[PDB]
RNA sequence: UAAUCUUAU
RNA sequence: AUCAGGAAAAUUAAUGUAUACCGUAAUGUAGACCGACUCAGGUAUGUAAGUAGAGAAUAUGAAGGUGAAUUAGAUAAU
RNA sequence: AAUUUAAUAUAACUAUUAAUAGAAGGUUACUAAUAAAUUAAUAAUUAAUUUUAAAACCUAAAGGUAAACCUUUAUAUUAAUAAUGUUAUGAAUAAUUAUUAAUAAUAAUAAACUAAGUGAACUGAAACAUCU
């Protein structure tokens, strides 16, 4: 769950 | 008397196979030559499967002394090798017999007669070998009585024509195959 | 490799929402050659992923598994393709069996004759298609071909 | 790792035994797992088995994108748009307004614009703990009809409020998947029909291809009997 | 020392963790005598010679036949904007293997000549007959 | 594992940096493994002992 | 006329020239192969003209 | 000695 | 010399031959096998530098390998 | 709205009673997938009934073997055609590919209960031998 959240956060940061 | 060691025997009931049904996993190579003997094949005095023992199995019992000290003994039947004449087969058939069985044969007036007696007791006290012998004799008697006519050439005549017809369409045709096709017709 | 990359990053990979495996129905109306090509593309993709997946597991000791999921998905599509290929053959075999039963075939021929052939309010095109469909006659020789010729002659006589 | 285990299925029975642990020794199994995992990784909720997993959109009462009020918790009476569900746990990850925990995190997993190792992260939460909203919250939702969605591209059910069925709670329209990948075939080519059932004489796929398609020596496919075979069998 | 961090005698082995273990576990290619030949299902290809050689039988050798004109536009995945298609076979007990259905399809082909289906024409479509 | 000889040469592309690629970055999984080892194999007063 | 190894070499050369197979193709036609292969990184013992 | 039995071809 | 010494599986000519699978590390008079142990035990074969010699005895040791899960001191009685 | 108590789970065994019926393991990989119909109910549906796909190797009994391997050659003949190249004189002889017809094959199978065959000894008799 955490890993997925972190990935989502990274994606958001990118875009 | 009784036929306990014979009529106790049970054999796996084969399911009746329809022409359209699925195969069993292990179908045998060569077909069944003889009819099924009701009482299978003896699983104790297997010595007696090879001969006409007249339902006389080996006994086991006790040797008993003056002191009554019991000791296990066995009581074998009076077996004997004996080539006896079959009128039906037109040959003598050599087998192991009990002396009792030989006596019965003599009484009945032949070996074929002994084999072919319709009573259930006889059937029980025939072996698997005895059953096969009976079948051989009975079949031979039937043949003697009733020759085929009282067709093969027609089949032989038609076969080459049938083959030619097949070739004209495009396929080749063997005899054996032709025979298989026109057995029931 | 893929775009000459030692390893596809998360951004370089195709995302899960954008990608779907093939549906069996979709596969069912694709030609044999096309299906074969698709299969080989799938296999190629798996190889690329397999190389990468191995590197990931053996060296870095990851448990990210995107590549593995992709490989699985491809494998799913492949077996679906294999299934549709088998299914088509079976359907063909069933049709052949049906045609072999003579009365049914005759009925089918009669039905064909009634509706579309011998009618007005194209015919040649239908015949050419029908010829290919039912008999071995394109624009070589057999009993079936002969039968088809005879049928065609009969139709001509009727018309 | 330096494993090679992943290119095979070796020690299969042992793996099965390990994988399918008895359920009454599940606490035993997970106690050590919990210990092993760091605080920022581990979750409080029970990792449910794939049998008891909400695969359908009826089984999940809520979809990622819809707005939900939280209750039975610390951040209760809080509206939150649910971001993504967790499949193994059977739970939802809410946005900033939902329930969270502040936990230390290593610099491998640092977001751009962080001073401290301490970071607030969203905890998972069950569908039982949170109720829909439309402002009016919904006590319970029921499904009675179904229809093809244009955006979702599925035959989805109609979320209706429990009791009065005409009050439909609509599904949240998802984000547009702008697909630009070399491994995804486009809509026109993906569906274009190149096969037609035409020939009865010529078989569609060649004879040399059949062995790949099906096993010609299949032990399962039993042969049918004939008259001759029957005769051979029977005495 | 075998390993310098272990100065004193712990019950650690010279190599590995345990000497003992289940001996009854299937043989591999590496194990056994010089004469022990396991094999790996790789070569029922040719025939062994009288003298100990080998002669390949090329009619019994695996080729991997690839299509001559590769449709590269077909990809391992489909674009997810396309819905997953669904066929319906109502009035056909056999389903896609139904001979009646096949006959109908053949008839349609004969009449029309390679007309694309609902799903094939329209990508927005999700259910279909064929 | 089968080696092949081929008439044209080939050299692999250079492996990416830790910062560049997400997956090819062995620090995280190795750290996790180390942490697991520490926690399971921690016995008594090494619970108080600070983490590596 | 000529020895076996030389004949084989000649055949291989001919196949290369053709752009056909440089080897006798078998008859056991596998249309839909399921086998995957993992291209490995090169060891020190190999050249740039090898791949494993 | 076409009771039995042993051997060889 | 008496102790009297295995078994079993052809040749010319023409036409072929694209050469399959498995073994290959290191250890093996041993810490890597059999002895409950990194056990002075047990464990098959071939080379086994020269100088010396009857020699594979014995001395030395070119090369190679090794100097070790115990050390440092003290060295009473025993 | 929550808490407690008692009962119920795909998720214990044991004994009894009642009712009903007579049933795959392992090995490791080129992993061993499924598709449908009709009827009822509530287009998707759950339920019932029926059809259908794939499914490696080993588990005495195709032939071997040191279980998960090897060898047999059904991606075979044999024939009939069609297309290709060579030999010798339109017809003949061999090889390769592609259709059509013909030819055989896959034992992993319970355990308890029953019936039959053979049939102990310790032990008891305060010994022991009939007897047990
Ligand atoms: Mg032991
Ligand atoms: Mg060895
Ligand atoms: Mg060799
Ligand atoms: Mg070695
Ligand atoms: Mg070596
Ligand atoms: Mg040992
Ligand atoms: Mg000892
Ligand atoms: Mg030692
Ligand atoms: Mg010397
Ligand atoms: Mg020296
Ligand atoms: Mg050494
Ligand atoms: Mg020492
Ligand atoms: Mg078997
Ligand atoms: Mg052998
Ligand atoms: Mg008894
Ligand atoms: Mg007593
Ligand atoms: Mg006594």
């Amino acid at each position: 769950d955490f890993m997925s959240w972190f990935k989502r956060k990274k994606q958001e940061e990118h875009q | 008397r009784q036929w306990r060691l014979i009529e106790t025997r049970k054999i796996a009931k084969q399911p009746n196979y329809q022409v359209g049904d699925a195969k069993p996993l292990h179908m045998p190579k060569e077909r069944k030559k003889f009819p099924d003997y009701k009482y299978g094949e003896s699983n104790i005095f297997k010595q007696s499967n090879k001969g006409l023992y007249g339902g006389s199995f080996v006994q086991f019992g006790n040797n008993i002394s003056e002191s009554k000290a019991k000791t296990r003994k066995k009581w074998l039947p009076n077996v004997v090798k004996k080539g006896l004449w079959s009128e039906t087969l037109n040959r003598k058939i050599s087998i192991k017999m009990t002396a009792k069985v030989l006596k019965t044969i003599s009484k009945e007036g032949g070996i074929d007669n002994y084999l072919t007696k319709e009573k259930s007791a006889r059937i029980k006290e025939l072996g698997p070998t005895g059953w096969k012998l009976r079948y051989r004799v009975l079949k031979r008697k039937d043949e003697i009585e009733n020759p085929p006519h009282k067709r093969r050439r027609l089949m032989s005549f038609l076969y080459p024509l049938e083959k030619l017809e097949y070739r004209s369409v495009g396929k080749d045709l063997n005899y054996k195959k032709f025979v298989e096709l026109f057995a029931d017709v | 490799f893929s775009n000459k990359k030692f390893i596809r990053s998360a951004d370089d990979l195709p995302p899960s929402s954008h990608i779907r495996p093939w549906s069996i129905p979709e596969l069912r109306h694709k030609s044999f050659n096309d299906l074969h090509s698709l299969w080989y593309n799938c296999l190629r993709e798996q190889n690329v992923l397999a190389r990468e997946n191995h590197l990931l597991k053996n060296i870095v000791g990851s448990t990210h598994d995107e590549f593995s999921e992709l490989s699985n998905s491809i494998r799913t599509t492949m077996w679906q393709i294999r299934h549709v290929l088998n299914e088509r053959e079976l359907a063909y075999s069933a049709s052949r069996e049906f045609l072999q039963d003579e009365s049914e075939r005759k009925k089918f021929l009669d039905t064909l004759a009634n509706d579309y052939f011998l009618n007005k309010d194209e015919v040649a095109s239908m015949l050419t298609r029908f010829q290919l469909a039912i008999f071995g006659i394109s624009e070589t020789v057999d009993i079936n071909f002969i039968d088809g010729i005879k049928f065609l002659a009969n139709l001509k006589l009727q018309r | 790792s330096g494993s090679y285990q992943h290119l095979s299925n070796v020690g299969s029975r042992v793996m099965k035994r390990l994988g399918n642990r008895p359920k009454n020794f599940l606490p035993h199994s997970e106690k050590f797992i919990k210990k092993s995992t760091p605080e920022f990784m581990k979750s409080d909720l029970k990792e449910v088995d794939e049998k008891t997993s909400f695969k359908s959109e009826k089984e999940w009462k809520f979809i990622p994108g819809d707005r939900v009020v939280v209750m039975s918790g610390a951040s209760k009476g809080n509206i939150a748009v649910i971001k993504s569900f967790d499949k193994r746990t059977n739970s939802f990850i809410l946005d900033e307004n939902g329930p969270t925990k502040t936990v230390p995190v290593p610099k491998q997993f640092w977001l751009e614009g962080q001073t401290s190792h301490m970071i607030t992260i969203p905890v998972s939460i069950l569908g039982k703990d949170l109720r829909l909203v439309a402002t009016v919250a919904v006590r319970d939702v029921s499904f009675n009809g179904s229809y093809y969605d244009a955006d979702y591209k599925k035959v989805m059910p109609y979320r209706c409020v429990k009791g009065q069925p005409d009050l439909i709670i609509p599904w949240p329209k998802p984000d547009p998947i702008d697909v630009q990948t070399n491994l995804a075939t486009d809509p026109v080519i993906a569906r274009e029909q190149t096969f037609w059932v035409d020939s009865v004489v010529r078989n569609p796929i060649p004879k040399k291809a059949i062995p790949s398609i099906r096993n010609p020596h299949s032990k399962y496919k039993r042969g049918t009997l004939t008259a001759k075979d029957i005769a051979k069998l029977v005495a | 020392l075998t390993r310098p961090w272990k100065k004193y005698r712990d019950g650690e082995l010279f190599y590995g963790l345990s000497k003992v273990g289940n001996k009854r576990v299937p043989l591999t290619t590496k194990q056994g005598n010089k004469t022990m030949y396991k094999g790996t299902r790789a070569s029922g290809i040719g025939r062994h010679t009288k003298f100990g050689g080998y002669v390949i039988n090329w009619k019994k050798v695996r080729t991997y036949v690839t299509p001559d004109m590769v449709n590269f536009e077909l990809k391992p995945y489909v674009n997810a904007n396309v819905p997953p298609l669904k066929h319906e076979f109502k009035g056909f007990s056999g389903g896609p293997l139904d001979p009646r259905l096949q006959l109908l399809k053949i008839k349609e082909y004969i009449v029309n000549g390679r007309v694309q289906s609902e799903g094939a024409t329209d990508t927005s479509c999700y259910k279909e007959r064929g | 594992k089968m080696t092949i000889e081929m008439e044209e040469p080939f050299i692999w592309p250079e492996e990416p940096r830790p910062d560049e690629n997400s997956f090819w970055d062995s620090t995280t999984p190795d750290n996790m493994e180390k942490y697991r080892e520490e926690r399971l194999n921690c016995l008594g007063s090494d619970a108080n002992k600070p983490g590596t | 006329d000529i020895n076996v190894s030389e004949k084989i070499y000649k055949w291989t050369k001919a196949g290369i020239e053709q752009g056909k197979e440089h080897f006798k193709v078998g008859g056991n036609k596998v249309y839909f192969p399921k086998a995957r292969i993992i291209l490995l990184r090169p060891n020190a013992k190999h050249t740039p003209y090898q791949a494993k």
